[PDB]
């Protein structure tokens, strides 16, 4: 949360950030699970 | 992995890579940078 712009961040559910191949994620849990039919693929 | 036919196809054609993994970092500390 150090160097942001626009309006501040909204976070409640305190939970370290996780490094994903697409980037760095917050609000997620590590889980080695496999689903074929993701309604909302990240 | 990538098939050799598509290996040739991918390498021969001019591809600029839009940084899937850390491409932002690849121009902060080192076109698809601007
Ligand atoms: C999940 O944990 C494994 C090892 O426990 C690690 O290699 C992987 O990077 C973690 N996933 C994320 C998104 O950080």
């Amino acid at each position: 949360s150090s160097t942001m712009s626009q309006y501040s961040r909204s976070t409640r559910s305190m939970y370290g950030p996780l490094q994903t191949p697409v980037g760095c994620v917050l609000g997620l849990v590590n889980s080695s699970l496999f689903v074929e039919d993701c309604k909302l693929p990240l | 992995a990538r098939s050799a036919i598509e290996d040739l196809l991918f390498d021969k054609v001019t591809i600029a890579d839009p940084g899937y993994m850390q491409g932002y970092d690849d121009c902060m500390q080192q076109l698809i940078c601007a």
